[PDB]
C-alpha cells in the first residue's frame, strides 16, 4: 500500500509498476550454439594448483 | 553553521544519474549513452556561489 486516497480507493504497488521476478542485472546475456545458456567463469586463484 | 553544513553537502556532490538505453533496453532501441549529472566542486570560486 503506497498511499489511501480520500475515496476509499487504495493505491496498491501492482498499480503503480509491473512487478515480477527478474534478473538482478541484465548486462551479461550468454547463448550456446543459440540455445539459451547461463554459466560460470573459473579464474585461477593466486598460485593454486590448476 | 548546520546550514551551511547541509548547504554544501546539497549543492556540491556527484550523483546517481543512470543511463539512456539502459538494461534492458527495448526491442530495437539504438542509442546507448550514459547521463551525468550534479558534479562536485572544482574551484574556490563555485562554492561563493553556494
Amino acid at each position: 500500500l503506497l498511499k489511501v486516497n480520500q475515496d476509499g480507493s487504495r493505491v496498491l504497488l501492482r498499480d503503480v509498476a509491473k512487478i515480477e521476478l527478474g534478473g538482478e542485472n541484465y548486462d551479461i546475456i550468454a547463448e550456446f550454439n543459440g540455445q539459451p545458456a547461463s554459466g560460470l567463469g573459473i579464474k585461477l586463484a593466486t598460485g593454486a594448483n590448476a | 553553521p548546520v546550514d551551511v553544513i547541509t548547504a554544501i553537502k546539497a549543492q556540491n556532490a556527484q550523483v546517481a544519474a543512470g543511463q539512456l538505453g539502459g538494461t534492458p533496453p527495448v526491442k530495437g532501441q539504438q542509442l546507448n549513452a550514459s547521463i551525468i549529472a550534479q558534479t562536485r566542486l572544482t574551484s574556490t570560486e563555485e562554492f561563493g556561489k553556494i
